[PDB]
């Protein structure tokens, strides 16, 4: 307990306030979830295609 | 009938001419959504 | 042109004139392949602008060696060669001089020799001439048997390596006093007679012919 | 042919940071002038093939700058090529200056 192992995690982080989502799910099917999400700051704002374990 | 002894050489050769150039042009280059 | 490309050209004009091979080693980074590419256009004799012509080089410049004639000067009949049998072979059955320049590769050169024969050259362009340094190689031993006036020989600094390695360019170039090495060895003062040997049909610079515009490489180990 | 395209994509484009060369195959007129600076990860056994395979970089287009980097063990092995290269370089200069 009295030896310390020390890490940096450094990783890249999106911070944004949400402006709209869409999610799209199959009629029934296999279960191919799909969807787009969009995020905004005072300066910038995007649209990302979004992933399955995402969503 | 004169005209055959050319032919059998440049209905050739405009051929040979169109592909030694496309050969050198190449050589020188459902769902709901929520 | 600037004017230093023209004043190695006029000395490859003198090397014309006098009927010798040589080495084209001023530095890299000048215009190599084009203080030969003027030797088509700039003489007044005719015979330059209509000959038949080859060029020996490193595969990967098999593609500035025609995009050079597309700025240079782009009117001359250039003809590169090299691909799968169906692909090269077949480029000899369209221009069976009618067509001038033709370009090539050692690998290709060293077994292509019987039916680059069929044809006669004026000139040969030799292009990173070092792949002949081995006089033991079947790619020297047939080389020697190209049929022109003139060999020129192109290379990024020529030679740099021991006695073995010499011999092969120099002969390549002469056969005069090139019977064996003995003598040579002969001929401070022996590095005087081989420079005297170089310097009839050799050039040199240093590069502050262009350092008064650029500078330095920053060298780091 | 595939020496070509990718010479025409890293010429003439801001699209790409780096290039992977062997010192044989890359080393002889390519004329790569978009690139800055240059790694030998490898100097060559045969010494000024890499300062020919340099020249393939360094000339005339270079408006920016200029750099050469070589990576070396610590007297592993790779030190007989930087000896037999400064050793061998007196020769290499003694036949044109
Ligand atoms: N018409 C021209 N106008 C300006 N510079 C030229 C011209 N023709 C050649 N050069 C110069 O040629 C240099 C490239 O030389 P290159 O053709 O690749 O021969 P080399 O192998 O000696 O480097 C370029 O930096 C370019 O500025």
């Amino acid at each position: 307990r009295s030896i310390g192992v020390r890490i940096k995690e450094e990783t890249e982080i999106i911070e944004g306030e949400v402006v709209e989502i869409q999610i799209d799910r199959p009629a029934t099917g296999t279960g191919s979830k799909v969807g787009k999400l969009t995020l905004k700051t005072t300066e910038m704002e995007t649209i990302y295609d979004l992933g399955t374990k995402m969503i | 009938l004169t005209e055959e002894m050319l032919l059998k050489r440049e209905e050739r050769a405009r051929k040979r001419r169109l592909q030694a150039a496309r050969r050198a042009e190449e050589h020188k280059n459902p769902m709901v959504r929520y | 042109l600037k004017g230093y490309q023209l004043k190695g050209m006029n000395w490859l004009a003198n090397l014309y004139e006098q009927g010798i091979n040589g080495i084209l080693a001023d530095e890299m980074g000048l215009g190599k392949t084009v203080q030969s590419i003027a030797l088509l256009a700039h003489l007044a004799e005719r015979e330059n602008i209509w000959g038949p012509f080859l060029i020996i080089s490193p595969a990967s410049t098999l593609n500035n060696w025609h995009q050079e004639f597309t700025r240079f000067v782009p009117k001359f009949k250039v003809l590169p060669y090299w691909g799968n049998p169906h692909d090269r072979k077949v480029i000899r059955r369209f221009w069976s001089a009618p067509f001038h320049v033709v370009i090539t590769s050692y690998q290709l050169v060293v077994q292509d020799v019987k039916y680059f024969q069929r044809v006669k050259w004026q000139y040969m362009v030799l292009d990173e001439a070092q792949a002949l340094k081995s006089s033991s190689s079947v790619r020297w031993k047939i080389l020697l048997q190209f049929q022109c006036r003139n060999r020129l020989l192109l290379t990024g600094t020529p030679i740099q390596n021991t006695m073995a390695e010499l011999w092969a360019l120099l002969h390549f170039i002469m056969p005069t006093l090139f019977d064996s090495h003995e003598e040579f060895n002969e001929w401070e003062n022996q590095l005087s007679r081989l420079h005297m040997i170089l310097k009839p049909f050799m050039l040199r610079r240093i590069k502050k012919d262009v350092e008064n515009e650029l500078s330095d490489k920053i060298e780091i180990l | 042919s595939e020496r070509r395209d990718m010479v025409a994509d890293f010429q003439n484009r801001n699209d790409i940071f780096v290039f992977l060369l062997s010192t044989r195959a890359g080393g002889l007129g390519i004329n790569l002038t978009a690139a800055d600076t240059v790694i030998f990860y490898d100097s060559d056994w045969n010494p000024t093939v890499d300062q020919q395979a340099m020249d393939r970089a360094h000339r005339l287009g270079q408006t920016k700058q200029v750099t050469v980097y070589r990576l070396i063990c610590k007297g592993t092995i790779e030190e007989r090529i930087l000896q037999r290269a400064k050793e061998k370089s007196e020769i290499q200069r003694m036949v044109i200056s």
